[PDB]
């Protein structure tokens, strides 16, 4: 002469999900800039004994005499 | 005659969703700069010049 | 009196768990590609200049 007691309690909330991925890498960044062209000054600076020899010789071998 | 005790506890819940994908990243740096001239190689390219002009310079310098 | 009932059913499941959290930040990207080489066109200009100029000085004299 018993009856059943009452449902029990609501358990207990479900675990958390599981973490998400990482997220995807980012795009590529940019080209690098182009690359420094040298100045006028530092190419004549560079070049201008070289041109002045070679004309010079070459002058001078064209007036030779045989 | 008295009434039983209540049930036990319900089972756990369900285990929830994943979580969401992070972020994208950042862009990356950028490049590396071009390369510019070294002193020797502008003599280099001097020179060459010269040499595909000589024609030109002997032309020039020609006597009467 | 006389004997109790039995123990009741099972209460109902908890609620459903809490969304995992959300993932790591992703990387940086690889970086750009290089930038292009200064071309030799720039030094040629200011050489055939100057091989244009000194031929001048020369020719100049007769």
């Amino acid at each position: 002469s018993g009856p059943p007691g009452p449902p029990g309690p609501p358990g207990p909330p479900g675990a958390r999900g599981q973490a998400g991925v990482m997220g995807f890498p980012g795009p590529p960044g940019p080209p690098g800039p182009p690359g420094k062209e040298a100045s006028e000054q530092r190419i004549r600076e560079l070049c201008g004994g070289m041109i002045s020899e070679q004309i010079a010789q070459l002058a001078a071998h064209l007036r030779k005499p045989l | 005659g008295p009434p039983g005790p209540p049930g036990p506890p319900g089972p756990p819940g369900a285990r929830g969703e994943p979580g969401n994908i992070g972020f994208p990243g950042p862009p990356g740096p950028p490049g590396p700069p071009g390369r510019a001239p070294t002193d020797q190689h502008i003599k280099q390219v001097c020179m060459r010049v010269i040499q595909e002009h000589f024609a030109e310079m002997a032309a020039s310098l020609k006597r009467p | 009196s006389g004997p109790p009932g039995p123990p009741g059913p099972p209460g109902p499941p908890g609620a459903r768990g809490q969304a995992g959290v959300m993932g790591f930040p992703g990387p940086p990207g690889p970086p750009g590609p290089p930038g292009r080489d200064a071309t030799d066109q720039h030094i040629v200009d200011v050489a055939l200049k100057m091989l244009q100029e000194q031929l001048a000085e020369v020719a100049v004299s007769a």
